[PDB]
């Protein structure tokens, strides 16, 4: 599960809203008023997903595998950029692998939902198109399927 | 085991209610859900409709896609943009004989003629897939390609956001319950929910809603019972909202007997599918059998499904069951021998598919990396243990449990025609109400694209039920203030009897969210064909398990919850008991097995395509408190021979 | 799972030291240790010695006694007090069948020439032997009586407390290691503990040492995973601290593989020896089938062992392991048969069984009273469902597993004489150590008059060594203050490291002893014929155990403790992890399955009366850090036949 | 799991010794020093002996049966003496039984170890005989058995 180290977490007070606090898709992340520091509230509900990680701006937040299962030592340590994503992997045994994907070829936030698409139409509502058909599927005529005599 | 920090109670009557009116009411931000946000935008214009959309957590990465994925499992290819182009009719085949002969081939076909179009969009937003010197999408297996999908969730979630607005996206706002037309039992009318991060109760007024709240995950128990019950292959964040609140509106269910069992790296769960269709790796047990050769002969007796290619998914779940019961584990996938065999002494060759199996699990269950690093274990080097996990309940992936729910015009056949009032794609028996994803069932092999997809289906259909129907359902105010006082009940019920204990969790008067799903946990594990007994079970445990879960049952009318956070767990907890209910009743009523590697019935061990060859479909009435069954019997809508 | 209100912490260093000199050390004041207490007491006073007794908790209920005994299960009667006279030839034979031909019938035949006047003992000290009208003591069994025990360990208790007095009974102080004579390698000298009330850690000075903490529970995972995980059938309090102190001093174990599988009313684990052997109650499967008559046929390939009377235990379990195999669950105890049967429609008679029934749980097990009470169950109307429970190491009671230890002179062959450098009864391979009760191998069915007896043994062999040989053992002060620092390391290690993490049970640099003990469970459950596998292991799961466990054992050196309590959990997890690496090596080294019914190695599925009828006895090196392992030839000590 | 009933516990008054904290075989049962009251612990750990439920003084000390499989509802309540106890058996649905067993046919603390036993000896050091024996075994003699021929 995901823990917060104290020494880099800074609370994200320094930003308008807390990010993993923010992200966790199971609601475990959350701050300690009192210290101004998150931690994960609920570790035996967490999936270890490393969203809280990879958006912690200060890098505070690691894993520790599932004591049920998990030797102590390993560690998967995530730098995510913007088109993408590198990985450190660390053995029990010390030997450390280095990793570098791609996670994204168009810049962020540059989305535009229905870039080409002709307008709706009533006509069109009653067919069975989807918008941006037929030709986003990549023929001019819509998919046709033989149904069994 | 929950232990909250401090409290956070509230009462219902000084909670303040929160109204919004909305025209289509998404429910679940996940894959189907964004899908049917950004279809519902395109088409809302027409009538300047709007489109409201609620998520449990942040959107950004919340459902199954949170790390991301490495593959799309589907793309059909009908141009040749990858590797292998492939026909529709030669897909709904692939599917219907995947799920032993039981398949709505309408609704399957009805996605598939559309999920490439979601693919390409996927692309042109951003998303990284493979691709070969040629430029051609590389495929794993037949139907699914490679991509680098760390930001796959993500990508979708701007995708959505662009298309619907932020200002109609609601986050951290949980739904546990519909509301109906307070002038027709079978219409819809909006759904209440609380936020977990304030006090504040919802009511969404609406005239058509879509169930998008993922499948159902922890109602077993699963392989790892401390911090690691948090480790479930699936979803984790899934906990059967949407067949909760669907089946107590009325929708009707339709094959929730159809668990899926999933067979994965063990204990992290670490994905198979890549390792299998791409890198050609091996499974073997204990004693180096490949037992998908050595058990070909256990497979003829199912016909013509044992012949299959590729085998069923159940049946090569069967296999791994038949050297489980003869005890010869550990099974092993041999990545060593499989990236040997691919490099082929080529060290530069080593080092690319070396980095591209690591990719595999770093960009979509990255625990199993971690597990590989804890216990010294390198791919290249030695083998890893796989195991089929617990039951799960869902219908975008390899199982089909779900709402029975209506196919387009132009493919549902009269067959599966009769129990819709309306006959809009996607929409359940309940008038103005969808389902979509994991929701909608008896179409299994969604998986991310096709979730997506089946959402777009959805929205549009909805849009076009506004503005033909003309809906215009009223929620009755008397339900929704009942609904107020039982959202916060349970925090109510700790601050009046906490006092009878001196430990808050060891209380004779109620139940923490964590203590009931501990219950609900070892009597589905034990008495409905989990992994306490490999899966097997019979008319006499299922009856057994419908009177322990009466019992549960009864006892949620005790939960207690100490904060915002546990309240969530205490509704996550009530959707998990009635959708366990449903799926014991669901495989007690189907008098054969089907489905071999998925649950055996001891008392009905054998497949039955005289009497059994059928959706099976339920409708709970809750003013009544009856379940009522009736058996659909399956038609090939499709062109295709074996 | 464990969450300290507050930290109770100290550096060994600041820890001060208790220094107690005594002649004999008795670890463990359960039944076994208050037999020694109160024999030692007794011949003591022949040398002026000193005897000491070292218990956890508190004497007054500590152990598997604590909630009291419904029946004391070893009374021979050999004149005629009770309803059935038995002979002890009679006795030894029906021990050493139902070890399926293994047992050191030496030791067996010497407590069993002893238990009896035990018994009278404990009945002249108040204990309320059940009675006919005649004054019989009522039987339960063939070898069991019926006894109003809900005091039963309080009542052994004041003997032991009287005999030995207060002064020498140390309460609330944890034994964690044995201390060796730093002039004799293979002889003890005494060992070390820390209290669990405040900050102190001991040094106990002994010329004779005796092992009396009972067997080992939670070793493996068990049905109920959440609060139920401490409804063990067997006593939780035990968690194999004998069997590591003593295998680490290098004393060896025997048939350490011998498991007990108790099959008991289900998740509440209540007693069924009542049941079946008193109200004659019938056990079937879901269809109305009693097993043990279509599965006797089954037993017929164990000659001469599966056409004993009465059927071995382990046999019993077999039928049962079949029943589930084929999955004909639930198995039901048919209670309201029973109860029926017996009464013969005389309602006041069935009032006086039906008060028998409960007291049987009320004197035993409240649990499963509980359980009926919370599930409605009446025994009069509806039959309970029953099943085996995981896995449990001990000596005492169904099982043999336990140290290795000489007999009396006028009964141990020179066969099993051969290992012991010196020959006092109880005493282990190591001088002037012995072991009793659960900690004795190779002679079960003790239970409590049997435990009791064994330490009475034992004790009063451990004078005469001390008058005999006059040992004068000097303890090693350099290994004393690094076990001292061993002692407190967890709590240094929590305030050493605690700052890396917001959360003080996520960790990278240490595990909680609730943490470890997970793992171990799962290790054990998934490798070690566990529940997980329906008890069946084989070569390749007990080897991948070993190196899970290896994993385990190195991050024991990185354990953590937040208060006294937690640290007495921590160290029960040392010895229970250790426990569990004697016990898979041995299942390891025995290339036969002998007990099906208590764990099946699937590779080697026969009994092997031809290379196997020997005991498995092993040996520790902790220098070396070497296992040993021998085999010794099982030699029938008494006439009988089968 | 034991719990303690705040009501009714008074920390043990003035008394020498807690008496739940001293008997619990598992050391579940401790005082929080702040409220003066008891409490478990450590639930999952507690085996149902009851004994910290007998001991209490106040009774302010009951079972909640664990989670894990008991619907809520049902209760056993002791009633502790010197030579009997008394149990009351409440179902969850409303159900009542009431049972009375002896525990004790002696007084309390009244045990003579070795009442009636002749002095130990070092000739009897020797030989097999336990203390009391042969005398407390009932027979005639020292118990004999068969040794295989
Ligand atoms: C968990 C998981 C899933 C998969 C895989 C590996 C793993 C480890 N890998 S492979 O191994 O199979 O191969 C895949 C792969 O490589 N390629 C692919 O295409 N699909 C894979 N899936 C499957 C897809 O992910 C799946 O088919 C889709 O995500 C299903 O979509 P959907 O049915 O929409 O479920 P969702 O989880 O995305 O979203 C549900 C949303 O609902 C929210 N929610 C839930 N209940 C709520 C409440 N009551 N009120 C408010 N909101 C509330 C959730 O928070 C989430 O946002
Ligand atoms: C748990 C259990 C056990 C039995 C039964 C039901 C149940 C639910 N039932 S039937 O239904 O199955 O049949 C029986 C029955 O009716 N009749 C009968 O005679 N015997 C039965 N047993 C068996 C007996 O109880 C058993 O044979 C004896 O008690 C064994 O005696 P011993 O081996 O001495 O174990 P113990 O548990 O009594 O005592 C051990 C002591 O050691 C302490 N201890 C442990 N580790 C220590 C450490 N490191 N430092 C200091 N002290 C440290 C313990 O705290 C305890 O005081
Ligand atoms: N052995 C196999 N043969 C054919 N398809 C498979 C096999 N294993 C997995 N698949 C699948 O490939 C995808 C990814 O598998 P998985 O990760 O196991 O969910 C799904 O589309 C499955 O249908
Ligand atoms: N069917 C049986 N036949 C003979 N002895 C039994 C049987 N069932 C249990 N016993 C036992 O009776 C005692 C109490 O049973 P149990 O509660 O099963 O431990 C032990 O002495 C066992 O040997
Ligand atoms: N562990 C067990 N499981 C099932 N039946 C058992 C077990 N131990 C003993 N029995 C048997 O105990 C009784 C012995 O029967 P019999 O030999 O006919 O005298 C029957 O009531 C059986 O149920
Ligand atoms: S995102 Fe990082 S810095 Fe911000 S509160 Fe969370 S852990 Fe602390
Ligand atoms: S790893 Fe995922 S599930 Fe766990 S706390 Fe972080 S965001 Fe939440
Ligand atoms: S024995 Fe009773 S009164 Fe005394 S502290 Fe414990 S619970 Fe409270
Ligand atoms: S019931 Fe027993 S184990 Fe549980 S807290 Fe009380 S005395 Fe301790
Ligand atoms: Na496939």
């Amino acid at each position: 599960p995901s823990f917060v180290n104290p020494e880099k977490c800074d609370g994200c007070k320094a930003l308008e809203r807390t990010a993993c606090e923010y992200i966790c898709p199971n609601d475990l992340m959350t701050l300690d008023k009192e210290k101004m520091k998150a931690y994960n509230r609920e570790p035996d509900m967490c999936w270890e997903c490393y969203s809280c990680v990879k958006m912690c701006p200060q890098g505070a937040i690691d894993v520790r595998g599932y004591v049920d299962y998990s030797p102590l030592g390993g560690a998967c340590v995530p730098m995510r950029g913007t088109s993408d994503i590198m990985w450190t992997v660390k053995y029990r045994n010390g030997k450390v692998l280095r990793f570098k994907f791609a996670i994204r070829t168009t810049p962020w936030g540059s989305i535009q939902p229905f870039e080409g698409f002709p307008e709706p139409t009533e006509e069109a509502l009653k067919s069975e198109l989807l918008a941006g058909e037929p030709e986003i599927i990549g023929t001019s005529e819509f998919p046709q399927v033989k149904k069994k005599a | 085991v929950y232990y909250p920090k401090k409290y956070e109670l509230y009462k219902a009557d000084e909670v303040p209610t929160e109204v919004v009116e909305t025209d289509i009411l998404i429910i679940g931000g996940g894959f189907s859900g964004c899908g049917a946000a950004y279809e519902a935008a395109y088409w809302a214009k027409l009538g300047g409709l709007k489109v409201t959309l609620v998520e449990k957590a942040a959107v950004e990465r919340s459902g199954a896609v949170a790390q991301g994925l490495s593959a799309i499992n589907t793309y059909i290819d009908l141009t040749g943009r990858s590797e292998r182009q492939n026909t529709l009719e030669d897909y709904v085949r692939y599917v219907t004989l995947d799920m032993m002969g039981l398949a709505r081939e309408d609704l399957v076909a009805d996605y598939a003629r559309h999920v490439d179009g979601t693919v390409h969009l996927f692309e042109k937003w951003g998303l990284p897939i493979w691709k070969t010197p040629d430029g051609k999408y590389v495929r794993e297996g037949q139907w699914q390609i490679m991509i680098h999908g760390e930001s796959y969730k993500p990508i979708i979630a701007e995708a959505a956001k662009m298309a619907v607005g932020e200002e109609n996206i609601y986050e951290r706002v949980f739904i546990f319950e519909l509301l109906k037309d307070k002038n027709d039992p079978n219409a819809v009318a909006g759904a209440v929910g609380f936020s977990v991060r304030e006090p504040k109760f919802y009511v969404f007024k609406a005239k058509a809603v879509i169930l998008a709240t993922g499948g159902a995950t922890l109602l077993f128990r699963p392989r790892s019972t401390g911090e690691a019950a948090g480790r479930t292959w699936y979803a984790i964040f899934d906990t059967g909202s949407g067949y909760y609140m669907g089946l107590k509106a009325g929708a009707m269910l339709t094959q929730f007997e159809h668990r899926f069992i999933p067979f994965r790296f063990k204990d992290g769960y670490g994905p198979v599918g890549a390792w299998f269709l791409f890198f050609k790796c091996k499974a073997k047990n204990a004693y180096g059998e490949e037992y998908i050769k050595t058990r070909a002969a256990e497979l003829e007796k199912y016909k013509p499904y044992g012949a299959a290619q590729p085998i069923p998914t159940p049946l090569r779940n069967h296999q791994v069951m038949l050297e489980i019961m003869d005890g010869n584990q550990p099974i092993y996938m041999h990545t060593e021998e499989a990236l040997a065999e691919l490099a082929g002494g080529d060290k530069k060759k080593l080092k690319h598919i070396y980095e591209e199996a690591f990719e595999d699990f770093l960009d979509m269950t990255v625990s199993q990396a971690l597990l590989w690093a804890c216990q010294n274990i390198d791919p290249q080097e030695q083998p890893s243990e796989a195991a089929p996990a617990e039951p799960y309940i869902m219908g975008s992936h390899s199982g089909e449990a779900g709402f029975w729910v209506c196919g387009p015009e132009d493919l549902m056949p009269e067959e599966y025609a009769k129990l819709f009032p309306l006959k809009y794609n996607r929409m359940t028996t309940v008038k103005g109400l969808f389902a979509i994803g994991d929701c909608a069932g008896a179409n299994p092999h969604k998986f991310s694209s096709g979730s997506f997809t089946e959402g777009r289906i959805a929205a549009k259909a909805a849009v076009r039920f506004i503005l033909e129907q003309k809906p215009n359902p009223e929620i009755d105010d008397a339900v929704v203030e009942e609904l107020k006082k039982k959202a916060y009940a349970p925090m109510e019920r700790f601050m009046q009897y906490k006092d009878l204990s001196t430990a808050d969790d060891v209380n004779p008067e109620y139940i923490l969210p964590w203590q009931g799903l501990v219950r609900l946990q070892k009597i589905m594990d034990e008495y409905a064909a989990g992994i306490a007994t490999i899966y097997k079970t019979n008319e006499k445990m299922l009856q057994r398990a419908l009177e322990l879960l009466a019992f549960l049952k009864e006892d949620l009318e005790k939960l207690a919850a100490r904060d915002l956070h546990e309240l969530m767990r205490a509704w996550e907890l009530v959707h998990r008991v009635w959708t366990a209910e449903a799926h014991v009743r669901h495989m007690l009523f189907r008098k054969e097995t089907r489905w071999p590697g998925y649950y055996y019935r001891t008392d009905y061990p054998e497949l039955n395509d005289e009497e059994w060859k059928c959706f099976v479909c339920s409708k709970y009435d809750a003013e009544k408190d009856e379940w009522t069954f009736e058996k659909v019997p399956y038609v090939q809508v499709i062109e295709w021979s074996f």
